[PDB]
């Protein structure tokens, strides 16, 4: 249909590669942001059931843009590659040019504008990840979570998810999280996340992967005994 | 669904599957198999080959296996035309960096470059994908040997043991049925031609069908050493092994 | 003072029986301030030999350069770096800057393997190709050299008295040279293998 | 520097001294100056070393080139012409002043070429700083219709005048001459005034005249891979 | 302002560094240190002339950060060094030259290991016991040359630096108003309890 | 007919074997027998020529060509993707090895740069394949004597005995039973002739079949004698009469 075409602007008012981006995003992992009063929480999967693997050399799915600025992601491995880098650059041109440590908001926007602009321009096609691109601004110790798609704009909630059964995992967040009062405690935050990440994963170790991030250059991957120990807990429950 | 759209990497399909990296699936598997078995004393390089006429000359021809720098090899399968533009650029790419640090490159470094390149004809430019992938056999500091493969898509996984091209599934059964964990570089030699020779047509595994190399960090004073193994060699090793 | 001289540095190479020898001292100046009293310029590319002398920071660039080139020759046409080959593409690189010429004198030693045939050559600033087989002498304190090795080589000399005879040239100018004095390595390179010798000389 | 060119009947000669200097001091006992732009087509350059070995390097393929892509053997006046371009360019700083000899199916030729880019065709022509010496021998004895025998002589000799009174002048005297029909005839050293000398004394040293601080023996060779 | 000095010794590489920036004829400040930090465990001091100083020394911070960020792994110190002076090396072939003094020093973690780094504004880098660059240089290369010992502990390599320092400011016209001396270790990087 | 991804050059076909290069071995087959044997001491080079219009000449029609004085070339094929390709050969290795290296290139080398211009006239959309496939045989001093195939896809191959046209699988087998690389060359001239003598019998005259031997050096044909060092002309190409000769030794 007008599948061939972007700059023919569809009286649908729907460019069906738009579309497509979406069918995209769905299939990749699940990767989940909750925020604290102090912290973002990033639980995620990463696929581990793959044989003759070593996992040491294979590429977490979190990957540090910046000393304090971290993204995860579902939707296409490769395309994926491509808002890595370019978003790499731009974090250390900031600090080259105004100095200031990299304005996280200013990075949600630039990243943006790259899905958007390739969208106006034929030839190019639209990236088919969307991504949640969390960190804390400067000179504050708020946190601060994004997520962006692949309609070339932005937004900021509370907490929320993307990726496989992401129907399942929402329901969670409005009944255990709330807008009003997140988990003041640190710790608090994190079991939730483990809880609805089993949703999908249903029991793993290392299939949950998460990372917490503190204000103030903070970056620490929980141990594999402490999430063991998150798992535990909760499924003692779940029989009473 | 029915109007399969593809002319373009930008026009989509409406499964959002590009079709052309389909096709390319189909093209690397067109391609006999090769085998890389990273161990914790070398890596082994394995493969048979393409060619199959006795005119033709099997022996000059390491169609597979070409050294990009004194520590980095790589094996090659699908398609041939393609291949070549990227095979040339990885080598100048490689001193490129040692130029500028005056150190070998990382391993990890050479693919992820390598990748973006087969994502960037998919991103930009009607250009088809270079449908090609290598077995990147390579050793660093950082993580010692490391191996690595590239999917035509542009993006990497790193694996104890792979098969690339044809029969990459039976290939597959066997050597996680026999993997030894730890991996001692003798064992990868003879659990290597074990599989060869039941996913090669002659059983015998003939020498002149044959592509072989080992790296090893086994090589004296503990250093890395590659060694290309002629068509000879590989012979008098047929025999030790006892297929033949 | 023109570039190359402000860290001058000298190399001198000889052909004897199935060998040559390339040798150079090791004493780096900028001016008046020594810098360093051991500092190696001559590398190797395969069995082929390469000292570079002249302004340093144009030495460090061209010794990448053509580290970076001759790995493609050794990849593509599957056969090592032979001498004469390697004569003209220094030589060729050399040209490209006409105007503002690279500030540096390389010499090439090597033996072809092929026919054990032993080769110099040296170049200037400009990509002269010198074709002199008795001898080559590159530096500022060439002149000097040039006069020890005329009067001191004979042809046809045994690997034993070939390694006395350079050395005593080196050694001589060293002394008579500013920027030169400190210690010394002689390279006597033989098709079989290399023995590098770091000779005991007077130090200021 | 001294080069002559001189027609005779059934050809031309060109010949020059083998002698190179880098400044006062001699850079090259013997390397000869006949350059090769084809197998009849010989010139001999002065002026800047470098620039002359270069651009007849890359000139050279252009006119292997046109050979090839003609089936044909290029004309004197095309390497010629093709020459001049290049060195006009530049307005002369490639600073190549060559006598730019051949014989073709179109018969003998003698020019100069200069790097400003003036031509001169001669019957006998001289170049280099010992032009001066050379011409001198020329103008007092040549003859129309010399016999490629006498023109022989009579160019070495002139080689000779250039040689005992310009110092870059020296050494063995090459000459190739090329004849209409056959294969240039390079007579290489066809002339020696002398050549090296052993010095009367020996300077052979008893070993441990050197002394050794340090040893390291490097091993280019293959490390097993055992 | 003309002086960068450094040590290398035992357990660690010290950095010593000008605290004066004159324009002129007049001391615009007296404190400013002037070096940037590359890593916890790299350091570079830097020189030269007005305006070039600033952009280089950014322009080469932004460059290694970037560097470690990507690959998350801290690249040698002996790579960094490399960096610069290859971005030199075009620097003065190029239309405008990049003059700027540097010492490098870095403690290479792995290998447990000091390494100091002089390159000079060529695009001559050495690797020595100790280094130093400008006319002031000189007056200093007899103590070190003399006093240095491979033994000298981090303590001792702090006291052969006072006395050098205490030389500077008697034959040198123009006093450059003391240092900052920090601490390139294992540690990281520590500014010297005293300087 | 085919796809219009089969058609296009910049998209992956669906079997991801182009259309295009294989409408380019449909044409290497329509043209003429020709074909090379490598012997241990020369390699020679033999096809027939098109016979065309009766008052055309035959002369200049030329379906050997010298690359370098040291190693010829042999297709078959079109005519005009013959020629630009051929000065498209000479040019490119010029610059990168006549100039750098100041020599010849060995065989290897100018076989992998004859490739590389294939492959470019297949990546570019729009571009056909050239119309034609090569068998270039050479001489160098490193490798010794030298037998390739470069194909028009931009891939090449080393043979001990390969041959292309029509006749191709005719030729193959006579060369086999008759010969291996072993035997000397002299042996081989007369075979070839044979072989493309099975092809057509109607003529076989030495006017209508360009023989050539790449061997050892002539230093006559060095043409700047009296310089022994540098080595003659590899190549000789041998005339109709000499071709006439090695007929009544057949």
């Amino acid at each position: 249909g007008y599948d061939r075409a972007l700059s023919i602007f569809s009286p649908d008012g729907h460019i069906f590669q738009v579309e497509y981006a979406l069918e995209a995003v769905k299939r990749g992992t699940c990767a989940v942001g909750v925020k604290g009063k102090n912290c973002v929480v990033l639980g995620c999967e990463r696929r581990s059931t793959l044989k003759l693997q070593d996992t040491r050399i294979t590429p977490s799915k979190v990957s540090k843009i910046d000393s304090h600025v971290v993204l995860s992601f579902s939707g296409l491995n490769a395309d994926s590659r491509i808002l890595i880098e370019k978003a790499r650059v731009e974090a250390q041109s900031h600090r080259l040019t105004l100095e200031d440590p990299v304005t996280v908001e200013y990075l949600t926007r630039y990243v943006a504008g790259v899905q958007q602009r390739y969208t106006q321009s034929g030839g190019v096609r639209p990236f088919g990840v969307s991504t949640l691109i969390a960190g804390f601004d400067p000179r504050d110790d708020e946190p601060k979570l994004y997520q962006t798609e692949p309609s070339g704009i932005y937004s900021s909630w509370s907490a929320q998810t993307i990726g496989r059964n992401s129907k399942t995992v929402r329901e969670f967040l409005e009944k255990n999280y709330d807008r009003k009062e997140p988990p003041a405690t640190v710790e608090e935050c994190v079991k939730l996340t483990v809880r609805s990440l089993l949703e999908v994963v249903q029991t793993g170790a290392k299939n949950i992967e998460i990372t917490v991030v503190k204000p103030d250059s903070d970056i620490v991957a929980l141990s594999s005994e402490e999430i063991n120990q998150y798992v535990t807990q909760i499924e003692q429950e779940k029989q009473e | 669904g029915s109007r399969r759209y593809d002319s373009r990497t930008t026009i989509f399909s409406p499964e959002g599957r590009l079709y052309q990296v389909e096709y390319a699936l189909e093209s690397i598997s067109h391609a006999g198999t090769a085998i890389g078995i990273m161990a914790s004393d070398g890596i082994v390089l394995a493969a048979e080959r393409k060619v199959t006429s006795t005119l033709l000359e099997q022996d000059t021809s390491t169609e597979k296996l070409y050294k990009l720098n004194d520590k980095i090899a790589v094996a090659v399968a699908g398609l041939t035309a393609d291949a070549e533009i990227l095979i040339n650029t990885a080598r100048i790419h490689a001193q490129n960096y040692l130029k500028t640090y005056n150190e070998d490159i990382p391993v990890e470094i050479l693919v992820r470059r390598l990748s973006d390149i087969k994502q960037g004809y998919t991103q930009h430019g009607g250009l088809r994908p270079f449908g090609v992938s290598f077995i990147y056999a390579g050793y660093d500091d950082r993580y010692g040997y490391q191996l690595y493969t590239s999917n035509p898509s542009g993006n990497y996984t790193g694996w104890k043991a792979i098969s690339v091209g044809a029969n990459t599934s039976a290939a597959q059964t066997l050597l996680q049925m026999d993997y030894k964990d730890d991996m001692k570089v003798d064992d990868a030699i003879e659990l290597a031609l074990k599989t060869l020779s039941k996913t090669t047509d002659s059983s015998a595994l003939t020498y002149d069908r044959l592509e072989f190399a080992t790296i090893r960090k086994g090589a004296n004073d503990g250093e890395v050493y590659q060694k290309i193994f002629k068509p000879q060699e590989i012979k008098d090793i047929l025999v030790k092994t006892g297929i033949t | 003072s023109d570039p190359s001289s402000i860290n001058g540095g000298i190399v001198v190479a000889m052909t004897g029986k199935d060998c040559v020898a390339i040798a150079c001292d090791l004493r780096l100046g900028s001016q008046s301030l020594g810098v360093s009293n051991k500092f190696e310029k001559i590398f190797h590319y395969g069995h082929v030999f390469l000292g570079i002398t002249g302004l340093a920071t144009d030495v460090t660039t061209l010794n990448e350069m053509f580290r970076y080139k001759t790995n493609l020759y050794k990849l593509k046409e599957e056969r090592a770096i032979e001498p004469e080959t390697f004569t003209q593409l220094v030589s060729s690189s050399l040209y490209e800057r006409r105007f503002g010429p690279y500030f540096v004198g390389p010499v090439v030693a090597g033996i072809n393997s092929k026919s054990g045939k032993p080769f110099i050559a040296g170049f200037d600033l400009i990509g002269c190709i010198d074709e002199a087989k008795d001898f080559i002498v590159s530096g500022t304190a060439s002149d000097q050299l040039f006069g020890m090795c005329e009067s001191l080589y004979e042809p046809n000399l045994e690997p034993e008295d070939l390694f006395e005879t350079i050395s005593q040239a080196l050694l001589n100018a060293a002394d008579r040279d500013a920027l030169s004095g400190w210690g010394a390595v002689v390279y006597i390179i033989k098709k079989d293998e290399v023995v590098k010798r770091y000779l005991k000389m007077r130090q200021d | 520097t001294t080069i002559v060119g001189v027609k005779f009947n059934n050809g031309v000669v060109i010949a020059a001294d083998t002698r190179s200097t880098q400044g006062p001091i001699v850079a090259d006992k013997n390397c000869a100056k006949l350059h090769r732009i084809s197998p009849k087509i010989w010139c001999a350059g002065a002026g800047t070393a470098a620039d002359t070995e270069a651009v007849t390097q890359l000139i050279g393929s252009n006119i292997e080139l046109h050979s090839l892509y003609t089936s044909r053997e290029p004309r004197v006046v095309s390497a010629l012409q093709m020459l001049k371009q290049h060195l006009f360019k530049y307005q002369g700083h490639i600073g190549a002043y060559l006598i730019v000899a051949g014989v073709d199916p179109t018969g003998s030729h003698l020019f100069s070429i200069h790097a400003h880019g003036s031509t001169d065709v001669g019957y006998y022509l001289s170049l280099g700083s010992g032009s001066l010496a050379a011409m001198a021998v020329l103008e007092s004895h040549w003859k129309q219709d010399l016999t490629k025998e006498e023109a022989i002589k009579l160019a070495s000799d002139a080689i000779q005048a250039g040689i005992w009174n310009d110092l870059g002048s020296g050494s063995n005297v090459d000459v190739c001459v090329m004849e209409i029909g056959k294969d240039a005839e390079y007579l290489r050293n066809y002339l020696t005034p002398n050549v090296r000398e052993e010095k009367q004394k020996s300077y052979k040293f008893p070993r441990g005249t050197t002394a050794v601080l340090k040893e390291s023996i490097v091993n280019i060779c293959d490390i097993q891979e055992e | 302002m003309d002086i960068i000095l450094g040590i290398r010794v035992q357990d660690s590489v010290i950095l010593a560094s000008s605290k004066a920036v004159t324009r002129g004829i007049s001391v615009l400040k007296d404190s400013d240190d002037k070096t940037r930090q590359l890593s916890p465990h790299t350091l570079m001091s830097f020189a030269g002339e007005a305006g070039d100083t600033v952009q280089f020394a950014e322009y080469i911070q932004a460059n290694i950060q970037l560097y470690s960020i990507r690959e998350d792994y801290e690249l040698s110190p002996q790579a960094v060094s490399s960096f610069v002076r290859q971005e030199l090396a075009k620097s003065i072939r190029s239309r405008r030259p990049y003059q700027v003094n540097v010492l490098i020093g870095g403690y290479d973690k792995k290998k447990n290991k000091p390494e100091l780094y002089q390159i000079d504004y060529l695009g001559t880098k050495v690797e020595l016991p100790y280094g130093a660059h400008g006319y002031s240089g000189f007056y200093t290369f007899s103590l070190l040359d003399h006093h240095y010992r491979p033994d000298m502990t981090t303590e001792e390599g702090l006291d052969l630096l006072k006395l050098c320092v205490q030389e500077l400011e008697k034959r040198m016209p123009m006093d450059f108003k003391g240092v900052i001396v920090k601490i390139v270790d294992k540690d990281g990087i520590r500014q010297v309890d005293d300087f | 007919m085919t796809d219009r991804y089969s058609f296009s050059l910049t998209t992956f076909s669906p079997s991801g074997k182009l259309g295009q290069i294989d409408y380019a071995l449909t044409a290497v087959k329509q043209g003429v027998t020709s074909l090379g044997i490598k012997a241990t001491n020369g390699v020679v080079i033999a096809t027939e020529k098109k016979s065309s219009s009766p008052l055309a000449m035959s002369e200049t029609l030329s379906k050997v060509s010298l690359l370098t004085p040291d190693i010829g070339a042999v297709y078959s094929g079109m005519g005009p993707d013959y020629r630009v390709l051929v000065d498209k050969s000479r040019k490119v290795a010029h610059t990168s090895y006549k100039r750098i290296y100041g020599e010849y290139p060995p065989t290897k080398l100018l076989v992998s740069e004859v490739a590389k211009i294939m492959q470019e006239a297949t990546q570019s959309g729009g571009v056909r394949p050239f119309g034609v496939s090569l068998l270039i045989a050479g001489h160098d001093e490193f490798n010794g004597f030298s037998l390739y195939q470069v194909d028009p896809s931009g891939s090449y191959f080393p043979w001990k005995a390969t041959a292309i046209g029509k006749g191709s699988v005719a030729a193959k087998t006579f060369l086999e039973k008759r010969w291996n690389d072993e035997l000397e060359l002299e042996d081989a001239i007369h075979i070839a002739l044979l072989t493309l003598k099975e092809s057509v019998e109607g003529e076989f005259n030495g006017d209508t079949i360009e023989l050539a031997i790449i061997g050892d050096e002539n230093p006559d044909l060095l043409g700047y004698t009296g310089i022994p060092t540098d080595k003659g002309p590899r190549f000789r190409k041998l005339t109709s009469q000499e071709i006439n000769d090695r007929l009544e030794a057949l």
